[PDB]
RNA sequence: AGGAUAGUGGCCUACCAUGGUUUCAACGGGUAACGGGGAAUAAGGGUUCGAUUCCGGAGAGGGAGCCUGAGAAACGGCUACCACAUCCAAGGAAGGCAGCAGGCGCGCAAAUUACCCAAUCCUAAUUCAGGGAGGUAGUGACAAUAAAUAACGAUACAGGGCCCAUUCGGGUCUUGUAAUUGGAAUGAGUACAAUGUAAAUACCUUAACGAGGAACAAUUGGAGGGCAAGUCUGGUGCCAGCAGCCGCGGUAAUUCCAGCUCCAAUAGCGUAUAUUAAAGUUGUUGCAGUUAAAAAGCUCGUAGUUGAACUUUGGGCCCGGUUGGCC
């Protein structure tokens, strides 16, 4: 089996230079669980309809189910 | 110089007098003008779809003497009404009218059989069924 | 010649032969093997040579 | 094509920088710099595929952006930085000091030299001008100008960068006579001492090349580089020397000395 | 005969549930067929079970009764929003049965239609 | 899109397919070897043109040519390398009068045959494709391994695929199994 | 000469001149014509193809107009019209999938509304953000490469080697038909685990499983000639049909429908269309023109094509290089 190899002189420089796939196969950095590409395209088309922060769209929201 | 030129500055002479005599042949004559695109019903085309008017029964020309059992289809991307023939041993039993077909050819472009005349395309399938499965039984024609 | 013309023996002759059931016979060798079976059929043992050889004689 | 275009696709990369059919779509395009986009080699081309020091082309960027990465003196931080010929790529870390110059073959190498080489650099002039208020300034072939040189130096001479200042150390006239390292074309490598010169006023000048081992041939005005006198190379050469010899011969020596 | 394929091994699922547990937890359904005389109104009660709870509002009614004085038939102001075919409304009655699924807060109705002539017998 | 990978077929077909003098002669070459097509004849005298359209081009060139003196002596080196043109016909005129015969003589197939590892040509088949005798360390399982000169010594079994050292193999194992159960524990 | 433009220019506008192209084929029409690098065929010379992985051009339903900006007459920018078309409480608002999927329609004819930037490389105040570019996987007999569907013994009667052959010859150099059998060697598949990968699938690895024929059973065409392989048996009887071509079918049809046997190619094979070779049946290489298709009734005659001989041929020396001879 010929494969490839990578030693480094420490562990903290260890953590810089290899990639963030490798260090969750080792065991040294947690995976991050974060949401599917699709849901995050459509996430960010709903933040383009909005303009500003959108608590004050949340606001004129509360009047309308009122009246 | 056996009729043609030979002259050194002469490649002008010898490349009109080709052009005037490549309209004696067949294939040049059919590819440029589109006569298989204008005429003979398959615009360019290997296979064609049509719908089955009604069964001929066509009598085979001398020195034999049989029916071919020939049908008549309107094709669809032209409109045109082509005879055809079904080539096995009674599958016109297996088509009837009305039916979306396939067509194809018969080896000789164009240019009818002989035996058979005035048919120059030939029956592969009825809707999808592949003709020559049916007459080794291999599959079951759809009810619609 | 003519157009009208009759469609009652839209393949009778089919419809009429006796549906023989066919012989089980042995498997013959596929591939590479039966190019073994091939060769000893040509060189291996002749069967007969009446001038030339046949392939496929007949019973007589 | 209704803009500048930003993508340069694979097989429409010049060959010298040799890269692969597969392991990927698109090729490392050169941004703007001192050279064109035919006669120039990118940092990332440099560094995976003929050093072979990183592996992709995002671990590129973890060599060059940190420090201990310069050219020419100012650091370069760039991924595809163009860097073409007599382009000295001084690394801090390992003492090591780069030369980029042609192969025999004609394709950029791995060439190492000293301290004391990695200071100055040579720059053929393309023109001479009076730039403003009457002041006159030569053009390098790197778009690096030089206020006041000597007027002795006229359209293709070289001269000698500090890399430490903009002043010009040392000139080489160009006469018949001279080491004339080859750039561009079929004859991309070889040197060998003109012998005369076709005038041919009218654009495209020939020049003709006689070198050592008897091998005469012609290369045009774009193509000739002065190196030096006859003889003595102000520039370390290259492994093989710009010879160039025929590839009856060079199965000779690749089964005499490592095959046999 | 050779056309297709056939087994007798059943095959499991990945989830299997218990088949008796389910049908005491499940709602109740039933398809109930409403058939009559040929003048009986038979289908204005079909246009009418079908108005209340959530399958056609107000919207979508009104302009039928735009329809209904058009076509001469004004006194169907019901029967309609089940059947849409031609040759049914500018005569009255229908052609063919239809299937229209039902849902309520507590059970499961599936409702069809069913035709009064002694000709579309067959039909029903 | 990436670059096109180029692919170019390995065989050929005669002008005619039914022929008397033909068919008998190309069954003798698939019986003495143990060829199972056509299309692996067919892929040796499609292999056997190249190599005349790279020898009739050169001898219609002069002598002392670059060309022909490299691209020649490349063309006999690779031919002796694999077996087929021996020592003492590098005169370049004998490879046109090389026939199909001196190809399929350098297979795998038959040369473990003609070593002796093999009791029969179909023997020998058999050997190749079920995992048996390595080249070297590496195991081939293909019987079109054009075998080399200097590859020649060092066919042998391998260490594993059984009758080769230290295993019993696999079927071996369970009738050695029901043996033992059935008259002993 | 002016205007316009980033700039040259009848680009545009005034005044003036009457030119410009063309049988060496202008102009007009047709193109089922994007151009090229190239592709198929393969003695040579050629013929045919090029929508398409690269380069250049054009376009974003049809045309026209303009803003921002270094670069756009941009349409995943805007405005107007036309052709379509969406929501409406009918007051109005909004839209351009010849982007990646996917739907309808047209069709002889062509895939998933999947995963991810991890490679490839690009954009941004840029290492760390984003990218339906691109990669991965599914579908997939477009093509292409590699080659499973078996191999080896023993025995029973027969024959062909041979030493010795003395009337029963069996022994070992040995080919086969054997509806008695024998242990082996396997992979397709399944499957721990590992590896592969951004995470998987598959490949390459490898425990435990996996051939004795009811298999984990190879088909597709054909058996008159062309063209390789039957005068076998049954049915049909100028009917059904087979037949690219010549031709078969009324009593025993060597080509019909079937069985049996056999042949060709082989995980491939047949058919249809287009094209090339065959075609020296497009002939420049390389045709034919008395009678087979074909020299104008005859002469003059330009464009075109072609065109006699002749103006430094010999002689005498001196230096090497390039191969090959004798060593
Ligand atoms: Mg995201
Ligand atoms: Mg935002
Ligand atoms: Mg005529
Ligand atoms: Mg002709
Ligand atoms: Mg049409
Ligand atoms: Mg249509
Ligand atoms: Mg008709
Ligand atoms: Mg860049
Ligand atoms: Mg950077
Ligand atoms: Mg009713
Ligand atoms: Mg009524
Ligand atoms: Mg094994
Ligand atoms: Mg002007
Ligand atoms: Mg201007
Ligand atoms: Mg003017
Ligand atoms: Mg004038
Ligand atoms: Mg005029
Ligand atoms: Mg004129
Ligand atoms: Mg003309
Ligand atoms: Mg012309
Ligand atoms: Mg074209
Ligand atoms: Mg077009
Ligand atoms: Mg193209
Ligand atoms: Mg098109
Ligand atoms: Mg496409
Ligand atoms: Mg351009
Ligand atoms: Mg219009
Ligand atoms: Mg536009
Ligand atoms: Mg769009
Ligand atoms: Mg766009
Ligand atoms: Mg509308
Ligand atoms: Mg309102
Ligand atoms: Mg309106
Ligand atoms: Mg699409
Ligand atoms: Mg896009
Ligand atoms: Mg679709
Ligand atoms: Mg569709
Ligand atoms: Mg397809
Ligand atoms: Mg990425
Ligand atoms: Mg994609
Ligand atoms: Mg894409
Ligand atoms: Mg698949
Ligand atoms: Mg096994
Ligand atoms: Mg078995
Ligand atoms: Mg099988
Ligand atoms: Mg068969
Ligand atoms: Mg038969
Ligand atoms: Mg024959
Ligand atoms: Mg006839
Ligand atoms: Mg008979
Ligand atoms: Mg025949
Ligand atoms: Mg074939
Ligand atoms: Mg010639
Ligand atoms: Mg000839
Ligand atoms: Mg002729
Ligand atoms: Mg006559
Ligand atoms: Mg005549
Ligand atoms: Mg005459
Ligand atoms: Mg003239
Ligand atoms: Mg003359
Ligand atoms: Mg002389």
């Amino acid at each position: 089996s010929v494969g490839f190899g990578l030693v480094y002189n420490s562990v903290a420089e260890a953590k810089k230079f290899e990639p963030t796939y490798r260090l969750v196969r080792y065991g040294l950095a947690e995976k991050v669980e974060k949401a599917s590409r699709q849901q995050r395209k459509q996430k960010k088309n709903r933040d383009k309809k909005i303009f500003g922060t959108g608590k004050r769209l949340a606001k004129k929201v509360a009047r309308r189910n009122a009246d | 110089g056996k009729g043609k030129p030979r002259g050194l500055n002469s490649a002008r002479k010898l490349r009109v007098h080709r052009r005037n005599n490549r309209w004696a042949e067949n294939n040049y004559k059919k590819r440029l003008l589109g006569t298989a695109f204008k005429s003979s019903p398959f615009g360019g085309s290997s296979h064609a779809k049509g719908i089955v008017l009604e069964k001929l029964g066509i009598e085979s020309k001398q020195p034999n003497s049989a029916i071919r059992k020939c049908v008549r289809v309107q094709l669809i991307k032209n409109g045109k009404k082509v005879t055809a023939f079904v080539p096995n041993d009674g599958c016109l039993n297996f088509v009837d009218e009305n039916d979306e077909v396939l067509l194809a050819g018969f080896g000789r472009k164009g240019k009818a059989k002989g035996d058979i005349p005035g048919v120059r395309f030939k029956v592969v399938k009825v809707s999808g069924v592949s003709l020559l499965a049916l007459w080794k039984e291999k599959k079951e024609k759809p009810r619609s | 010649a003519k157009v009208h013309g009759s469609l009652a023996r839209a393949g009778k002759v089919k419809s009429q032969t006796p549906k023989v059931e066919k012989t089980e016979k042995p498997k013959k060798p596929k591939g590479r093997a039966y190019k073994r079976l091939l060769y000893t059929r040509r060189f291996v043992n002749v069967t007969l040579v009446n001038g030339k050889r046949r392939m496929n004689p007949g019973p007589s | 094509a209704r803009g500048p275009k930003k993508h340069l696709k694979r097989l429409a990369a010049p060959h010298h920088w040799l890269l692969d059919k597969l392991s990927g779509c698109y090729a490392p395009r050169p941004s703007a710099g001192p050279h064109k986009l035919r006669e120039s080699l990118p940092l990332i081309v440099f560094l995976r595929n003929r050093l072979k020091y990183a592996l992709n082309g995002r671990e590129v960027k973890a060599i060059l952006m940190q420090r201990h990465v310069k050219v020419d003196g100012k650091v370069r931080t760039d991924t595809t930085y163009p860097a073409g010929f007599m382009d000295v790529i001084t690394l801090d870390a390992t003492n090591e000091n780069f030369r980029l110059v042609y192969d025999v073959k004609g394709r950029f190498a791995v060439h190492r030299i000293t301290d004391e080489e990695a200071s100055y650099k040579l720059g053929k002039v393309k023109k001479v001008q009076l730039g403003k208020k009457g002041v006159p300034y030569v053009v390098t072939h790197d778009g690096r100008t030089i206020r006041y040189p000597d007027p002795n130096i006229k359209v293709n001479d070289t001269v000698k960068i500090d890399l430490a200042s903009g002043k010009i150390t040392d000139f080489i006239k160009f006469d018949a006579g001279k080491l004339v390292y080859v750039t561009g074309g079929r004859n991309l490598g070889r040197i060998g001492t003109i012998v005369h010169k076709e005038r041919h006023d009218g654009g495209f000048d020939l020049v003709h090349i006689k070198d050592s081992l008897d091998n005469t041939f012609v290369t045009r005005l774009n193509n000739v580089f002065v190196i030096g006198e006859q003889g003595k190379p102000y520039i370390s050469l290259p492994k093989g020397k710009g010879i160039k010899l025929s590839i009856a011969e060079e199965r000779d020596r690749r089964r005499a000395q490592q095959g046999l | 005969v050779q056309r297709y394929y056939k087994t007798t091994v059943p095959t499991k699922p990945k989830k299997p549930h218990d088949i008796s547990a389910f049908v005491k937890s499940a709602l109740p359904h039933l398809s109930f067929v409403v058939l009559g005389h040929v003048d009986a109104g038979k289908s204005t009660l079909m246009g009418r079970l079908l108005y209340d709870l959530n399958i056609v509002n107000q919207s979508q009614l009104r302009k039928l009764q735009r329809e209904s004085e058009t076509m001469g038939k004004s006194s169907f102001k019901f029967a309609w929003i089940m059947d849409q075919t031609n040759e049914e409304r500018e005569r009255g009655v229908t052609v063919s049965i239809c299937t229209s699924h039902f849902s309520t807060h507590r059970a499961n109705f599936t409702i069809v239609d069913a035709p009064g002539h002694r000709d579309f017998v067959p039909n029903a | 899109p990436r670059a096109p990978r180029t692919y170019s077929k390995t065989y050929s077909t005669p002008k005619r397919p039914y022929e008397s003098s033909r068919l008998d002669a190309e069954l003798k070459l698939a019986g003495e070897f143990g060829l199972k097509n056509k299309k692996e004849i067919y892929r040796i005298s499609f292999q056997l043109s190249k190599i005349r359209r790279a020898a009739r081009d050169l001898l219609t060139r002069d002598e002392k040519d670059p060309k022909r003196l490299f691209e020649g002596n490349a063309l006999i080196r690779r031919l002796v390398r694999v077996g087929v043109l021996s020592e003492d016909k590098k005169k370049l005129d004998y490879v046109l009068a090389l026939k199909v015969e001196d190809f399929l003589e350098r297979r795998l197939q038959t040369q473990v045959y003609k070593l002796g590892l093999a009791k029969s040509v179909h023997h020998a088949r058999v050997l190749i494709t079920q995992r048996h005798i390595a080249v070297g360390k590496q195991i081939v399982n293909i019987p079109s391994f054009m075998v080399r000169l200097d590859s020649e010594k060092h066919i042998d079994f391998a260490p594993t695929s059984p009758f080769g050292g230290a295993r019993p193999g696999r079927v071996a194992r369970r009738n050695a199994a029901r043996k033992a159960e059935a008259s002993g524990e």
